[PDB]
């Protein structure tokens, strides 16, 4: 039996469409939290970005004259 | 069709104007021709240049897509003012105000891209360094000649 | 302005049409339903403030600057109904609206596929052709000298007759073929 | 007060903001009634032929025939060569021809001068 | 070797077989749309094997199988280029088209010309895979004009409607203005390089290649709806929903971007072409995303979305990152086809209602449609580790860290915020809040065709960026070192767009009525660009086409 | 060539001794057999032309025009047999005799070894065409066209006659084979300038040239369908064939005498295409499209590169087929609505779906959809004119926008939109009409498979 | 990103321009500076068909990673550490580019303070 059209009220819902929609919403947040738990660097950062001012003049070769 | 419903020369006398307005099936007061400068319009009525998009859509038309009736003297550029083409309809913003906003927006975006091309952004790095004499044989250098040494050093 | 029956718009019609267009463009401005319903009663109050204006020249001027108010406050893309002109589904099925006379051009092998339909269509056409001369001689004695003044047509007066100029209005295609 | 709407060639004034739409005078009643009368008479003359069963063909529209005869036939016999017609037939008639003539002649003289001086890169140009 | 080329040609011949079936018909069909959907499913399965054996070794080839013409130095052969671009585009296009046709078996069920519709949609697919596999400019021009003409025929599907014919002729006009530049490029390569083949173009490697690249940029402007030649892509929403889903979001409109990605060894040695692509792409991705902020038709909003994503693709070509642009094409196809499918599911459920101001309350009425629309919007905006993260964010991670036009970068970031703005605008006016649609509820989505068709592109929109970006080889070096305010750029700008548009949406519940601002009138009437030029440029043509051309000269004087 | 002239002449006792109900069937059958015979002319060689006799020869330029000419006669007999049904039988046989005589003149116009026999047959083709147009044209109003035909005779064919007699006295021959090896350079002088204009202006009006195209949207309108088919398909292409023969003698003065007329065509195709956007008359729209396509052939002959000649002869064959099909579609609506007004009968895809498919295919070949030979000719001409000057691509490409614009407009106006209400005589498509559209279109589509037979002598 | 403000709003005399640098010798300030060693042979990266942008001073990690990517089909998640090695050494190459940039900026500061010391003294 199909979904009957209704008037000025909430339409009929199937159990299957609701559990599939909740299942794919859970799949979205599962995959987001999973790849955020394992990678954590594609969003935040892979390697440290060094400070240029914190480098010494000997490794860069600046003789003071 | 016969001759006395076909267009003719420019109406000079008012009785020829009345005969044409009876021929073109409209009021004599509304019937104005194109001005006789010799451009060959003849005695055709100068309709006031309204696009067919502007018409009443809910009106019972003879030609619903054209929004046009039977026996109505059509516009001279009726092929031009169809709803697939040129429209003259009113707009919410003024015409010159649209032209000013469009020209200012387009020219200002062009000028800002010219400013950003004048002053480019980059990274606090040196140039990318490649081995083997700036990859001389890879970039199409001939094997018989030998270039200058492109040597990069550790840092 | 441009109407089939009247040659103009009465001032009462102009007021009602401006009120309707103002509410429609307002609902376009005012998307939510309780918010539009609040502003709709406010605008109804603004229209009923000068409902009882006797002076037609003063009401003409008030209507004119009300048109200026409506033009100053209009939405650029108002809500057009889908099958309303300017809508997204407007005149969509006009490519499916085949005129009825094309059934006359069918081959008899496919006319025989629907025997009851064309066997009834024969007496529909019979009805039309014995109604035509009676409704022509109806229209020729009621129309004044100089042609008819207004585009409206008289109805069927005698019993047994049909209303004049009726076949394309009755046998028009469905809006969803 | 409010910004007044500016009409244009491609942006016409609305029916609501035109002042002459709000005419109440009896001569406007006469003009509107005569327009309604001509339109109703032409509507009746159309749909007596349109709803006729004995007619099977084309309801010929002499306004349409008159429009096509104006767009095709009436162009030459109502011409008069004067200052306006001759100057406008000399502007858009022999103007852009001369324009593209000098543009293409200039570019081809430039290209020929570069080829006979060995300048133009005509290296892999063997299809022509 | 004998497997790769064989299944490559079997895919295209298999796509052409239902065209012979629909042309050799006498009976009334035993579900010809199911036959075409089964055929395109199997063509997907067939094209999966050359893609997998490309990911195994990197195996590219050319099939110059049929000699067609020899104009004295130009041997035009039927030549198919199976490279990385074909091996990643053909399974994505066949997968998306398979979902679009299982969608169309539900959506286009009331149409009595359903066999003509599936025929035209298959003809589009054939011309598009002629385009993306062509090895010379001539076969690419065949596929190019083919997708232009099938665009015409599928915009003007309801050919009785005046606006559909108008939009179709508009799209043909702007595409032929792009074809001016495409034929300019073909003319330049034939005269200066004696070839239309890609291999001789790439091997000769010309240096004075500003003029053919300007021709190709004009071609991509006409085809991918870049600024100046853009408005036909919003006009082209007058066609049916699976037309706008397949063609004008994900498959046809990437072909100008694909044309510029295809010619990457010329663009990587021409900085001027890169700068012009960067400026034009930033202009388009600003303008169309700004126009999307104040629209109310949902098909118009998602068309401005896909044109802003095309402008971003043009941006990331313009920073000399073509493979990221093509990864963004393959990524963008999934969630943008799914967003058009979910919008059209709302449209067909709400009885041809497309205006978002008469929607709402569909979070619990259409749950699967709401789920997939939220997933498509979040993949569009750059939610972390959806498919749209694996390309678009990297685009920003190369748009910041490169020798770049600074204003193009700033407009790219403003576009990145605007994507979040119109995405949560769609979710606000269409899914959230209280209902605004009329009273006779016929809301329903429980057809396995609709649910499975959105489901497979949902699996794509969740997993396909991860799967593809871990299956594609490196062709550039990914710039992975940047400061933390520069690494967190795209995410923060996207969340700022969400916050700003949520404040805008919560200013609408207030009982205040403001007069319209000039920014609202500008963005709502589409930068005033389709209002002026669609009136002025026809006028100045047609009067000039009548007064002086016909009447004055060619009937009287001459 | 005498295995083609004699069957074409035997079509005269075939058409006058046939029974009264059989005269269309017999002429259609035997003209289709002649068109099947016409493929023996494909014995071409990469060095030598096919040289039959002292009087007739065939290179790869004349051969496809011959095949198109011998193919055009059955199609004209199909197209013109409906509106001659109430005609007298003897007048009907006179019509068929004038068609056969026009084919007879054309198939030895294209094979003319010597140039004054080309001139005699070239100006012989005008007389049966004139009689077909003015005896079966259904209305004749030619007050301005008489003076234009006088201008054609003054500025055209008569200076060509005097110039060819002058070459006969100077070179000693007008054999094109001899003139391949005895050609002298035609240097810069005023005598050679009037020589160039005399050798070229007849063929300039026959193409037609822009500014000289005033006859063609009249003569196409006032003609029957067979007359419009043979004007669009063959009789314009006599000018291009004659230019490609006579420009052998006009070197190197052509290299600076082409510059005015090239402008007249390069701007001219911008105008006439634009003129097609404002046509009320559908048949006039197809006429101005024919001008807008023959302008490219004029440019491609005047720039005289190999790619331009290949594109020009491919464009000539393709446009012959395409514009003949367009006039036949225009007649297939005119025989129903009895008016040529393009805005009269609209929305015809609702009523005639297969005929609207033929309209779609003829429009796509009209706007040069690849890989059709319309596009191959268009494209090769555009490549060669880019080699001539790199700016002309603009004037090419802008034309290639407007050529699309009126092609679909003609599709959108006539076939799409809402159907006209007061027209109820729209019959279904007769099998004759669909056969006529297919015998136009299917050869045009099959020539995309093997275009090398329509690319001229220097393929 | 602050150096963009230092070069545009400040002076471009002390900020090293991106297009042509180093403007200083490589031995200037470096006693016995050594070259940059290339690990992968020219013929080895020739046969590995690497992109000309990818044949830098650390393409040998990329060759090991691509060999792992070919050999681990269909398990496309089995060579994360080889990609990590290549990305880390590209990161170190970028750090060396940053060190070259900071060297050039500090030697231009040396030149600026040198001419200011000369204008103060002489
Ligand atoms: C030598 C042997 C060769 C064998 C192979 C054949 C080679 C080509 C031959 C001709 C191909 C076209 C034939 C059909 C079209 C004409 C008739 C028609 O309209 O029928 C509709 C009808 C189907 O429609 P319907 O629903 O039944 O009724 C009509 C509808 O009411 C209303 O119709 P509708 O609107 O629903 O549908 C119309 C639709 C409308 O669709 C379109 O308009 C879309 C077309 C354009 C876009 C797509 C194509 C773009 C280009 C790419 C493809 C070409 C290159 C591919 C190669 C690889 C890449 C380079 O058209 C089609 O579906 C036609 C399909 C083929 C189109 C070809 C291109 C036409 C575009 C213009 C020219 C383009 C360049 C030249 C192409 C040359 C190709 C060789 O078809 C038939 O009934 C078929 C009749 C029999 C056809 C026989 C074909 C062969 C004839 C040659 C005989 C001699 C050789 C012997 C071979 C025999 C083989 C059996
Ligand atoms: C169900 C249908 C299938 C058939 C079933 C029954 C037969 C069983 C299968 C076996 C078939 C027979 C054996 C194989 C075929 C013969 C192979 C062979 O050598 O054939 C000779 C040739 C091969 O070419 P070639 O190189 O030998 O010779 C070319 C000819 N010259 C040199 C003169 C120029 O022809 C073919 O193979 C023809 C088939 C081609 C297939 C593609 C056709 C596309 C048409 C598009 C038209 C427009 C093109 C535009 C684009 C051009 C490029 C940009
Ligand atoms: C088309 C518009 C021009 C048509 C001109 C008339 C036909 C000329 C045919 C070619 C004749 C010829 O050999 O010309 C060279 C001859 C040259 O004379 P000649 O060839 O006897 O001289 C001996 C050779 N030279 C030149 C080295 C001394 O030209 C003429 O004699 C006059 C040519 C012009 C004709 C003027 C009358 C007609 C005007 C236009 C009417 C249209
Ligand atoms: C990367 C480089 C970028 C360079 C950018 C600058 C160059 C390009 C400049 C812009 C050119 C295109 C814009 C102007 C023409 C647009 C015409 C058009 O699209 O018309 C659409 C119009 C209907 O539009 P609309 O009002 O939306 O309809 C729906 C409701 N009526 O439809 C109609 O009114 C129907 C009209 C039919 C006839 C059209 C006549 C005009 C033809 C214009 C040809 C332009 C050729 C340009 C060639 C350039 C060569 C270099
Ligand atoms: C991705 C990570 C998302 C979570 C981190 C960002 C959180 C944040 O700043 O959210 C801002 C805002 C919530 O704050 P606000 O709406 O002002 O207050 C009412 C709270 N329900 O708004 C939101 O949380 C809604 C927007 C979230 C965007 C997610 C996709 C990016
Ligand atoms: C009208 C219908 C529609 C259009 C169709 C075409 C009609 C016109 C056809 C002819 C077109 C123009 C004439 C051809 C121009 C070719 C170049 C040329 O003659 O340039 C002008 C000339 C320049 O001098 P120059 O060429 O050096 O003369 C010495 C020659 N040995 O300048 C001069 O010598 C000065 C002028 C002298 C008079 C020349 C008259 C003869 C040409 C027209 C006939
Ligand atoms: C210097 O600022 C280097 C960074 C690149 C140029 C400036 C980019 C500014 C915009 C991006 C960061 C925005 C953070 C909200």
């Amino acid at each position: 039996a199909h979904i009957e059209p209704r008037y000025r009220q909430f339409p009929q819902l199937t159990r299957s469409q609701v559990i599939q929609a909740e299942f794919f919403s859970a799949t979205m947040w599962f995959w987001i939290l999973w790849r955020f738990w394992h990678d954590s660097d594609a969003v935040l950062g892979h390697f440290p970005y060094p400070d240029p001012s914190q480098w010494t003049d000997e490794e860069l070769g600046i003789p003071p004259d | 069709i016969t001759k006395d419903m076909l267009p003719g020369p420019y109406p000079k006398t008012p009785e020829e104007r009345a005969a044409a307005a009876k021929k073109y099936n409209m009021r004599v007061e509304d019937y104005e021709p194109y001005p006789d400068d010799g451009m060959g319009y003849g005695d055709y009525p100068k309709l006031p240049d309204r696009s067919q998009q502007e018409r009443d859509p809910w009106y019972d038309w003879d030609h619903p897509d054209l929004r046009l009736n039977w026996g109505e003297p059509m516009h001279w550029d009726l092929d031009m003012y169809i709803r697939n083409r040129v429209d003259t309809s009113p707009t919410p913003v003024n015409w010159n105000l649209m032209c000013k906003h469009l020209f200012g927006f387009v020219a200002f975006m062009l000028f800002m891209f010219w400013v950003g091309e004048t002053y480019p952004t980059y990274q606090p790095v040196g140039p990318k360094q490649y081995p083997y004499n700036n990859l001389y044989l890879e970039r199409g250098g001939d094997p018989n000649k030998e270039p200058e040494p492109v040597v990069h050093y550790e840092i | 302005a441009f109407l089939p029956s009247a040659a103009y718009l009465t001032h009462q019609q102009k007021v009602l049409q401006l009120y309707k267009r103002a509410l429609r463009h307002l609902e376009s401005r005012c998307v939510h339903r309780d918010k539009y319903r609040y502003f709709a009663c406010l605008l109804r109050a603004r229209f009923d403030e000068h409902k009882n204006e006797k002076d037609m020249v003063k009401a003409t001027q008030l209507l004119r600057e009300a048109e200026k108010e409506f033009w100053h406050g209009q939405h650029p893309q108002p809500y057009i109904f889908p099958e309303s002109p300017g809508g997204t589904s407007y005149e969509r099925y006009e490519c499916y609206k085949v005129p009825e006379w094309c059934l006359d051009d069918w081959h008899p092998s496919e006319k025989a596929m629907y025997p009851d339909y064309f066997a009834k269509r024969e007496q529909w056409k019979k009805l039309r052709r014995e109604s035509w001369e009676r409704e022509v001689k109806q229209l020729q004695e009621e129309t004044p000298v100089g042609g008819p003044r207004t585009e409206a047509l008289p109805p069927a007066r005698k019993q047994g007759d049909l209303p004049p100029l009726w076949w394309h209005i009755v046998t028009r295609p469905r809006e969803r073929p | 007060s409010f910004p007044k709407y500016e009409p244009s060639r491609l942006a016409s004034l609305p029916t609501t903001l035109d002042p002459a739409e709000y005419d109440i005078s009896s001569e406007t009643r006469k003009a509107q009634a005569e327009r309604l009368a001509i339109r109703s008479r032409l509507k009746r003359e159309y749909q007596l032929q349109y709803n006729d069963p004995s007619r099977r063909g084309v309801v010929e529209d002499p306004a349409l025939i008159r429009w096509t005869c104006a767009r095709s036939a009436n162009v030459y016999p109502n011409f008069r060569p004067n200052t306006k017609t001759s100057l406008l037939g000399a502007l858009f008639g022999i103007g852009p021809l001369i324009f593209w003539y000098y543009v293409f002649k200039t570019d081809r003289d430039r290209k020929e001068k570069l080829i006979q001086e060995g300048k133009l890169d005509r290296t892999f140009n063997i299809s022509y | 070797m004998n497997l790769f080329s064989s299944l490559t040609l079997v895919t295209l011949i298999l796509l052409t077989m239902p065209i012979a079936a629909i042309n050799f018909n006498t009976h009334k069909f035993t579900n010809y749309p199911l036959y075409v959907k089964t055929t395109i499913s199997c063509a997907f399965i067939t094209s999966m094997i050359p893609t997998m054996m490309f990911i195994h070794t990197g195996q590219e080839m050319i099939i110059s199988n049929w000699h067609w013409l020899t104009i004295q130095t130009l041997k035009l052969s039927l030549s198919f280029k199976m490279d990385f671009f074909s091996m990643m585009f053909v399974p994505v296009a066949l997968f998306v088209t398979w979902s679009i046709m299982e969608f169309s078996m539900w959506y286009m069920h009331s149409d009595p010309n359903i066999n003509q519709f599936f025929k035209y949609l298959l003809l589009f697919l054939i011309t598009m895979l002629i385009l993306v596999t062509a090895n010379n400019l001539f076969q690419l021009f065949i596929g190019w004009e083919g997708v232009g003409i099938m665009s015409f025929l599928l915009i003007g599907w309801w050919y009785g409607r005046t606006d559909a014919n108008t939009a179709a002729l508009q799209a043909i006009l702007y595409n032929r203005i792009g074809d001016i530049g495409f034929i300019l490029a073909m003319a330049w390569f034939l005269i200066n390089l004696n070839t239309w083949d890609l291999q001789q173009i790439f091997m000769l490697n010309p240096n004075d290649s500003n003029l053919p690249l300007m021709g190709l940029i004009l071609a991509a402007t006409g085809k991918s709806a870049q600024f100046g030649l853009h408005p036909w892509l919003p006009s082209a929403m007058e066609g049916p929903t699976p037309v706008s889903a397949l063609l004008h979001s994900s498959t046809m409109v990437v072909a100008g971007i694909f044309l510029l990605i295809r010619f990457y060894p010329l663009t990587e040695n021409n900085k001027f072409g890169q700068s012009i692509m960067l400026c034009l792409g930033a202009m388009t991705t600003l303008f169309t995303a700004m126009c999307a902020l104040t629209q109310n038709d949902i098909k118009k909003i998602i068309a401005f979305s896909t044109s802003s994503q095309l402008g971003l693709m043009m941006v990331t070509i313009g920073i000399n990152q073509p493979h990221l642009a093509f990864l963004h094409i393959c990524t963008h196809a999934f969630f943008k086809a799914m967003l058009f499918m979910c919008s059209g599911s709302i449209i067909h459920s709400l009885n041809d209602e497309q205006d978002i101001r008469k929607m709402g309350g569909l979070f619990k009425a259409m749950p699967f449609t709401t789920t997939a629309l939220i997933i498509g919007s979040l993949a569009l905006t750059g939610m972390p580790f959806l498919t749209g993260f694996y390309s678009k964010d990297l685009i920003i991670e190369s748009a910041n860290t490169s020798y770049t036009n600074a204003w193009a970068l700033l407009m790219t970031l403003v576009a990145t915020s605007f994507t979040a703005i119109y995405s949560t605008r769609i979710i606000f006016f269409a899914l959230l809040g209280q209902p605004r649609f009329p009273t006779l509820i016929n809301i329903n989505e429980n057809n396995p065709f609709l649910i499975n068709s959105i489901k497979r592109l949902l699996i794509g929109s969740l997993f396909a960026g991860f799967i593809i970006s871990n299956n594609i080889p490196p062709m550039t070096i990914p710039q992975m070192t940047m400061p933390h305010y520069l690494k967190m750029t795209a995410l923060t700008v996207t969340i700022l767009g969400f916050i700003l548009a949520l404040e805008i949406s919560n200013t609408t519940h207030y009982l205040k009525f403001n007069y319209p601002s000039n920014t609202f009138k500008f963005s709502n009437l589409l930068g005033y660009y389709p209002t002026i030029m669609h009136r002025l440029t026809p006028y100045m043509n047609l009067t000039m086409s009548q007064k002086s051309a016909s009447s004055l000269l060619d009937l009287i004087w001459l | 060539m005498l295995k083609y002239i004699i069957p074409t002449m035997m079509l005269m006792p075939l058409t006058w001794l046939s029974k009264n109900s059989m005269i269309w069937i017999n002429t259609t059958l035997h003209s289709l057999l002649i068109s099947l015979t016409s493929l023996l002319l494909l014995n071409q060689f990469g060095d030598n032309s096919l040289n039959f006799s002292l009087t007739f020869f065939s290179d790869s330029l004349s051969t496809p025009l011959l095949i198109l000419t011998m193919w055009l006669l059955p199609l004209m007999l199909m197209a013109s047999q409906h509106h001659l049904s109430k005609e007298n039988l003897a007048r009907k046989k006179l019509f068929i005799s004038m068609l056969i005589l026009l084919q007879l003149f054309l198939i030895m116009t294209f094979t003319a070894t010597e140039l004054i026999f080309f001139y005699i047959m070239f100006e012989a083709t005008l007389v049966p065409t004139l009689i077909i147009i003015t005896r079966w044209g259904n209305q004749t109003e030619r007050l301005n066209a008489g003076l234009y035909f006088l201008f054609y005779t003054l500025a055209g064919s008569l200076p060509l006659l005097v110039a060819l007699i002058y070459i006969q006295n100077t070179m000693g021959s007008l054999n094109f084979l001899i003139l391949q090896y005895w050609v002298q350079p035609m240097p810069n002088s005023w005598s050679n300038t009037f020589m160039w204009l005399a050798c070229m202006m007849a063929f300039m009006v026959k193409m037609p040239l822009y500014g000289l195209h005033l006859w063609l949207p009249k003569a196409h309108v006032e003609a029957p369908i067979a007359g419009s088919m043979v004007l669009a398909a063959i009789l314009l292409k006599l000018g291009g064939y004659g230019m490609m023969r006579i420009t052998l003698l006009l070197n190197p003065i052509t290299d600076f005498m082409a510059y005015p007329f090239i402008m007249l065509s390069l701007w001219g195709m911008i105008m006439t295409s634009s003129i097609c956007l404002r046509q009320t008359d559908l048949k006039s729209l197809i006429a101005y499209s024919s001008v807008s396509h023959m302008a490219l052939v004029i440019v491609a002959i005047l720039i005289q590169t190999p790619w331009s000649y290949m594109g020009a002869t491919a464009l000539m064959i393709a446009h012959g087929l395409t514009s003949s099909m367009l006039f036949c579609l225009a007649n297939s609506n005119y025989e129903r609505v009895h008016s040529r007004t393009m805005i009269l009968a609209r929305g015809l895809q609702t009523l005639l779906p297969l005929m609207a498919a033929w309209w779609l295919l003829a429009s796509l070949t009209n706007l040069a959809l690849p890989p059709s030979i319309n596009l191959i000719g268009e494209l090769f001409v555009v490549m060669s004119t880019f080699s001539w000057s790199n700016i002309t691509i603009i004037l090419m490409g802008l034309n290639m926008v407007i050529t699309a614009l009126y092609s679909l407009y003609m599709l959108i106006t006539t076939q799409r939109g809402k159907h006209t209400h007061h027209i109820n005589n729209i019959l279904p498509s007769f099998t004759r009409e669909n056969a006529l559209m297919s015998l136009h279109m299917l050869p045009l589509l099959l020539l995309s498979l093997n275009p090398k037979i329509i690319l001229g002598p220097l393929y | 990103g602050a150096h963009l403000a230092r070069r545009y709003l400040g002076d471009a005399s002390v900020e090293p321009e991106p297009l042509r640098m180093p403007t200083f010798p490589p031995d200037y300030g470096f006693p016995e500076r050594k070259e940059r060693e290339m690990v992968a042979t020219q013929q080895e990266m020739n046969d590995a068909q690497l992109v000309l942008q990818q044949r830098d001073y650390c393409a040998h990690y990329l060759i090991r990673f691509l060999k792992c990517k070919r050999d681990s089909f269909p398990n496309f998640l089995a060579c994360k550490h080889e990609q990590h090695d290549w990305d880390y050494c590209e990161h170190l190459d970028y750090v060396k580019r940053m060190k070259e940039f900071e060297r050039e900026r500090r030697l231009l500061q040396r030149k600026k303070r040198r001419e200011q010391r000369e204008a103060d003294m002489a």
